[PDB]
């Protein structure tokens, strides 16, 4: 196809007559807004001072089975097999 | 309730025109057709409401050549304008000025005049006048002086906006311009408040330095132009962080009554190509406007200091943007102030981006920012010219036409101490106390 | 009964006072339609020192707008909470002021303050009982300046009994937004100076300084910095619209700050402040208030207390605190910085408690104190408006509206006078 | 009460803090959210020695970080631990000194060091009644160096009657890191002696031999290497925090440790670093075992006086006895003219998974020899104006340089002249 | 809040980035067309756009479009921003008297145009760097006063200089003694530091490791860009003792004049399919100070050493640091000076080195930049001296110099500046 100054391949056979030259990076999208928007700051002024949230405190550690007591009640109930024990752990 | 009317004159008076009207047109959105598109009443400053439908935008085109009158009729743009507000004459003044201002221009300005209270009485907040022509042109300049020294008189208190052409010190078109070029800086530095360089040589650069163009035309250049008479109009018919009227605009420009010219520069100006890599930030932009080549004159600001600045910016542009690298602008050593100036600076802040006319070359950017301002190197420009005209007049060459013209042969003679008497007001004021 | 109208003029007059109004309604529960909705009922109590009482059981402020360009107000009826203002008290031109004072201050504004004027009397007699003046203006601009002072030359000339507060935002060197704040900035302080009784100058740069490391917010829009000044200057009257242990009026806080007729200059603080990092780390007390005060980056002036010495020192907390405490905290900071504070007179601060805080915190103060620094102001203003007289730079306007070089050279003498005056103390030895 | 504040600057500054908190963060069982989760009644009675009060419950460090380069800052953030510190308190600049020992202390602390200087006075005003400055620095790293010593002067004017406490990390021969090394560690006790009062001196190639030939760790890294100066710096104020048989504030060591004015460098060591044990085999390693952090060998001189800290619960008698038993069978590791110059307290709450442990503090003649070969370096790279220029064009001249050889080469022979005084 | 302008002339100049910048983008992750695929550490090489691609701030300068446009042909169309893609029409032919009065000027006023709108845009400029080839008219004439621009515009900012002199006996120009001996004169007191890469050194470590018998230009230049990433490799990611550019000038400099620097890489282990092994940091260091591996025809044991500064990437431990050191001061065969007692900076970083892809190298969880400078350094201006005096004896090629403006003079000024140098390291090394 780039038989003279027709297609583009490279800069150098572009030969830009007339009123301009074409496009080459990637690009004219044909209303693509160029650079950083800006006017963005999230947090307000007005929001900085009214709300001044707080700790809000952590969360405790969670304490393991007491096993010594479950051989206390297990014997009170009445069981002493090993299934039964499986039994009773659970409830 | 804010307005100003527009003047055209001259050949590229109405050339620019045509830009101007187009870019405008696009933006608040009267179509072609002049159709309301498929309220805001933000556009009460150029337009004017003909009670149902279209609109009437407040123009009056003027020119002794009828082509350029011609061309606009028969375009795309017929049903815009009013026919009875393009007056047009017989004979053109083929760049003879005197024949323009002496024995031509006296019979066509009165229905210039007459169209001219007409449009005024339509307005309610009129606030100031705009003057579209160039210097290097006879039937430009003799109409163009008529305008505003009848208009001066007719109002008076009106503020004055001059926006005139001068050519360019190594590029011409005429021959005999720098006759018709200072003559004009016989009269009007009488009745105007500004005055703006637009020295087409400079313009061109824009085109290929960034704009890549390697054979522009002139349509080239008026696109750029209506971009900067855009670029002023924003803060008149929207609102903005920090607003400046028409009367502020004098009211910074001018330290004394007579120095009243002015460079103007725009940026930043990409097509789509470059603009691609690039982050547009408010620090290197404004870091742009100051370069020594963005300037529309082509004069050396580092020939001189600099007496004040009026910038105004466009876009999402953050007011913290500004003054910080507003700051740094004093930081530079290079560019140094006069001394009875401890600030320059003006300020403008408004919530619109740049609107790129479709087709062109322009390409959209979130920001933007125009600049203006009066610096003491703006002399050489007349300082080139008056000595031009002594190679003229050293021995009369084209004496004969301009004299039997009308124009008494003294004419000359007192412009020059006008032209001579401006140049020691140059040099008297940079002088550090 | 003791209350207090308000005034504001020229585009700084309308932006703070479409914020003023933001505040100060959030504390009284009353719905932007005007209709009260607050919580507890002493919200109620002094309702009518800030509005009066219509039909319908709504409630509308007492502002008036004055202005010469008509934009400024229209930007504030659409706004939220723009439907309060009475549009009866909107009143605006069509020329604008161009920022020239000699034009609003001589041509138009004097053809514009007689309707001002006939409608600011009409409040005047419709309050129940006026105590005072309130007045913010900007000291940089055109506008503003000439029919801001020439409204507080009309007005006192009426109520020399009463009294008035001068909020005013001086323009700094180091940010700039016009070329001619050199010289509308001395007219205009010829007159407050001779007119004014009290007067706050704050410097936008300065409220930049508190908002860019204090603050530290990422990008600070104009949005932000008049939350802050209208936060500072609403918590002035506190005390004065709430229950407290020691009251404290508009006239009570007149009494111990002004020791001299004419040094009606002060400077303002606002407190706590911080940026969110220090929300959830930092402790509130009044020892940890008081910090915060007497930091030199907390005054929202660009003049450096550090720069002068302290003359009078008044606080303003918000809540609920022990006096004693308190006592020593203002007791103790006097003995740390005795260079820094007036030796002729002993025990120069004051304390203010007024039960209630603001929304929002339960511990809060608002810093206002006489120092010498301000010097700093008035002096590098004294130059930039000869700087560029000698050559009587960008005149040909200022004499091209009735006005001549004769009164011109009156106004750099007062101050310099001014200045030397206000410094002649600090020199000043038992 | 008696609270003490902490400053450090400078990259190893830094690092340090970062995990000695960490140290005794796992002391007082308090989690990284700040939230409180320990067991013991004991644990909450003095937490204001080292943490303020916060809104919600939640106790923050009175610590600032104080460097010229950004590295370490962000860096410290991310880690665990990193959210308790005052996002405030943070004081960072934009440039980093290059180890360039003048621009840290005249040209780039001059313009900076107030942030430094501002946060320092906030922190203490809040304080009941100070008690002490701890403060962490490297004589070899550049940095730090340069505001460090700045800041110490600065300190003492201010506030001449409190008590101050450094940490100094000088670099030596075995491993060298910077070709600038011999200028920075010159200058730097010149300054040190002058204002610090109390500094401790840790040689970073001591370091490691001891996690080689006793913990024999495969690999030694730095996060590893920090964690032993925290153990031994618990030791310093283990006993202000908890309760003992006898007690003992800063000032009280620094009372019975210190017996000249300008003889304030000690050397230390800690006990028991393992891979039951009885209170005799702690002594032993005490003064022996190759725990000794400097490179200074104490038996090539005599000690002017020590003390040994206990934590656990044990009988004074051993604590007695065992140190009469020392002094005894080493005295020639004790000089004649100071009878008995060996401190001791108890505490009875010891580290967190060690049942009994010591940290060696004794006053040892032989860190001479630390400023010895430190001094001899000094003049090679002097004597032919090697690396001179850099100092030079930054506002110092060589007058000054000398000025310290003297002051160092006085300081040697009067410490040298104690090891041979003879009653 | 770290970035570094990057500044190439000349076509060895130009060349050398090329195979920089590849690799810098694989390093990254950054896409060739420069949209990333599928943080913030390519603000030190690269800035934001800040919604989509990114751009390194190169700037590419030369006197000949044939090598400018190549690029614009390339496989990298897109990557470098193409206003600063500053062009001349006509090469000065190894005739620094073009290449310096001539032409370049006519194109000096722009880049340092380009230059300064670089530099606003950062906010965290420590250096510059500048690469260079001496043995060319175009390069030298350029290259030179472009260095003298730069130094006078900022001043005390750092600048580091990247030069390649000609090799001892393989050379591609014949009038290179000539452009080289007068370019060592303005770059001696314009720059603060340079190192050597002669051509030769870079043969050889190509065959004596890689085992390769069809080397060219391209292999070469992978070498060129690795070697920047050892010494940047600080300047981006963590580490156990980070190290920067200023502490570089300011510590390997014994006096203001002998600025001078020399370059070594190892291991260098080639493509093939054996086990290999882990190759431990003692023994890679050992392989850092052999002269053979040495990145330059200058016997280091010819000479002295005076100082070095070593950095080892990868999963490096500083106690194997340490030790190395003292074991290579053991050795006899080296020896440092009685006026420095240490001369070692080290710096560790985390990061494995990232090999390109289809090269010739190899991934190794280890690696070594080593950077000393010895006394010795005057091995090649003492050869380079030789070759420049026999020529001007007979007044040969002078001629074709004298006639485009360059005074007669200055030959007499730069000779005598080699032996003024060659005299300063003579004296250095001496006893005390
Ligand atoms: N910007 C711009 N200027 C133009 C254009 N065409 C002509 N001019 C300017 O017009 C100037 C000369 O004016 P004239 O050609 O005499 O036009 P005129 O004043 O109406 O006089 P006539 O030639 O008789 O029609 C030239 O110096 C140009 O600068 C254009 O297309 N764009
Ligand atoms: N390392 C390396 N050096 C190269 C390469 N190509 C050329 N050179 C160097 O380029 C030098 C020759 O200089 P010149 O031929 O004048 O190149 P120049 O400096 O751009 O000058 P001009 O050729 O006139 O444009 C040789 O000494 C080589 O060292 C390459 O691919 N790799
Ligand atoms: N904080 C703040 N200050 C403002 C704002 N707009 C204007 N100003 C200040 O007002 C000054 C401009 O004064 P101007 O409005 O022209 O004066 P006027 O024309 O007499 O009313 C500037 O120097 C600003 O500091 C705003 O939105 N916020
Ligand atoms: N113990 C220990 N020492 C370290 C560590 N990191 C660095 N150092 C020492 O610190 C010195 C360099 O200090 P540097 O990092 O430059 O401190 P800064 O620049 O002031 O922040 C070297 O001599 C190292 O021996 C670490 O993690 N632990
Ligand atoms: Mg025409």
């Amino acid at each position: 196809y780039p038989w003279n100054n027709r297609t583009q391949n490279t800069l150098l056979l572009k030969d830009d007559v007339g009123r301009s030259k074409p496009s080459a990076y990637s690009l004219p999208p044909v209303d693509y807004t160029y650079g950083r928007p800006l006017e963005r700051d999230e947090e307000g002024a007005k929001e900085v001072s009214m709300t001044w949230k707080y700790h809000a405190e952590t969360r405790p550690k969670e304490p393991d089975r007491d096993f010594a007591k479950l051989n206390k009640m297990s014997l009170t109930q009445g069981l002493h097999k090993s299934n039964q024990f499986s039994d009773y752990r659970k409830r | 309730m804010r307005e100003v009317i527009s003047i055209h004159v001259g050949q590229g008076g109405i050339q620019v025109g045509n830009a101007c009207w187009e870019l405008f047109c696009l933006e608040h959105g009267i179509q072609p057709d002049g159709q309301m598109p498929s309220g805001d009443d933000a556009f009460n400053t150029f337009f004017s409401e003909t009670g149902a439908g279209k609109h009437v935008p407040r123009a009056v085109f003027l020119d002794l050549e009828p082509t350029v009158i011609d061309e606009v009729r028969t375009g795309t743009y017929r049903q815009l304008f009013h026919p009875e507000q393009l007056i047009s004459g017989k004979e053109d003044a083929a760049n003879n000025f005197a024949r323009g201002h002496y024995t031509i221009g006296k019979e066509i300005v009165d229905l210039c005049l007459d169209r001219i209270r007409k449009l005024a009485d339509n307005c309610t907040g009129l606030q100031g006048f705009l003057v579209f022509n160039s210097v290097g042109g006879g039937t430009g300049s003799g109409l163009g002086s008529l305008l505003l020294e009848r208009l001066s008189v007719d109002y008076g208190k009106k503020s004055k906006l001059g926006f005139t052409i001068y050519p360019s010190p190594q590029v011409s078109t005429a021959v005999v311009e720098p006759y018709n070029s200072i003559l004009s800086t016989h009269s009007l530095l009488e009745h105007t408040d500004v005055a703006v360089m637009l020295d087409n040589e400079a313009i061109y650069d824009i085109c290929r330095r960034n704009l890549d163009i390697e054979r522009p035309t002139y349509t080239n250049l008026n696109r750029l132009i209506a971009q900067v008479i855009s670029s002023l109009t924003a803060s008149l018919r929207f609102d903005g962080a920090l607003n400046v009227d028409i009367t502020e605009f004098q009211t910074n420009l001018v330290p004394y009554p007579r120095i009243h010219f002015m460079l103007s520069s725009y940026a930043p100006i990409i097509s789509a190509e470059k603009a691609y890599h690039e982050q547009l930030s408010v620090a290197e932009i404004t870091n742009s406007a100051f370069e020594p080549a963005n300037m529309m004159a082509k004069c050396d600001p580092r020939h001189g200091k600099y007496m004040a600045c009026s910038m105004m910016y466009r876009g999402d542009v953050v007011p913290k943007d500004v003054n910080a690298s507003i700051a740094t602008i004093k930081t530079k050593r290079t560019i140094q102030f006069v001394d009875w100036c401890p600030t320059g600076f003006k300020v403008g802040i408004n919530y619109q981006p740049p609107t790129v006319v479709p087709g062109g070359d322009l390409a959209k950017v979130m920001r933007a920012v125009c600049m203006i301002s009066n610096s003491t190197a703006i002399a050489e420009v007349f300082s080139r010219l008056d000595h031009k005209f002594d190679l003229m007049y050293a021995k009369r060459a084209f004496v004969h036409w301009y004299v039997g013209e009308g124009m008494e042969e003294g004419e000359f003679s007192e412009a020059r101490e006008d032209l001579a008497a401006l140049e020691k007001d140059y040099e008297e004021v940079g002088i550090e106390t | 009964m003791r209350e207090i109208v308000h005034i504001q003029g020229g585009q700084c007059g309308n932006q703070i006072g479409a914020k003023f109004w933001e505040v100060i309604s959030d504390e009284h529960g009353i719905d932007p339609t005007g209709t009260y909705h607050g919580d507890s009922d002493l919200q109620l109590e002094r309702i009518n020192v800030y509005y009066n009482e219509a039909t319908g059981g709504r409630y509308v402020p007492r502002a008036i707008l004055m202005d010469l360009e008509p934009g400024t107000m229209d930007s504030v009826r659409a706004g939220p909470f723009g439907q309060l203002f009475r549009p009866d008290n909107f009143v605006f031109g069509q020329t604008g002021a161009g920022n020239n004072w000699a034009k609003g201050h001589y041509t138009e504004g004097a053809e514009l303050i007689d309707s001002v004027l006939d409608v600011v009397r009409k409040e005047a007699e419709g309050c129940d009982c006026l105590q005072g003046f309130q007045i913010t203006h900007s000291l940089g601009g055109g506008t503003g300046s000439g029919m801001g002072t020439l409204l507080i030359s009309k007005v006192r000339e009426e109520y020399p009994d009463r009294i008035m507060e001068t909020f005013s935002v001086v323009p700094s060197p180091k940010v700039s937004d016009t070329v001619v704040e050199p010289y509308n900035a001395t007219l205009s302080v010829h007159q407050l100076v001779e007119n004014a009784d009290e007067c706050m100058v704050i410097d936008n740069e300065a409220l930049y300084d508190i908002c860019f490391r204090t603050l530290k917010l990422t990008t600070p829009t104009y949005g932000d910095l008049n939350h802050l000044v209208s936060a500072a200057m609403s918590g002035v009257t506190c005390c004065l619209r709430f229950p407290g242990q020691l009251n404290s009026d508009l006239r009570k806080l007149a009494v111990n700050l002004i020791p001299f007729p004419r040094l009606h200059f002060f400077m303002i603080g606002f407190a706590p402040l911080t940026s969110r990092g220090s929300q959830q780390y930092r402790a509130l007390t009044v020892p940890e208030l008081t910090q915060q005060m007497f930091d030199a980056k907390n005054m929202m002036c660009a003049a450096d207390p550090r720069h002068g010495r302290y003359l009078t020192a008044s606080a303003l907390f918000r809540g609920r605190m022990s006096t004693k405490e308190v006592d020593e905290q203002m007791l103790n900071v006097q003995n740390k910085n005795s260079s820094y504070f007036v030796e002729w007179i002993p025990n120069n601060i004051k304390s203010s408690i007024c039960d209630i805080p603001p929304k929002g915190l339960k511990m809060a103060v608002t810093f206002v104190g006489n120092s010498t620094a301000i010097q700093e102001m008035f002096k590098r203003v004294a130059e930039q408006f000869t700087a560029m007289f000698r050559r009587k730079a960008f005149l040909h306007w200022y004499t091209g509206e009735g006005m001549d070089e004769m009164e011109f050279t009156e106004a750099e003498s007062n101050m310099n006078d001014l200045v030397s005056e206000y410094q002649q103390y600090q020199d000043a030895t038992a």
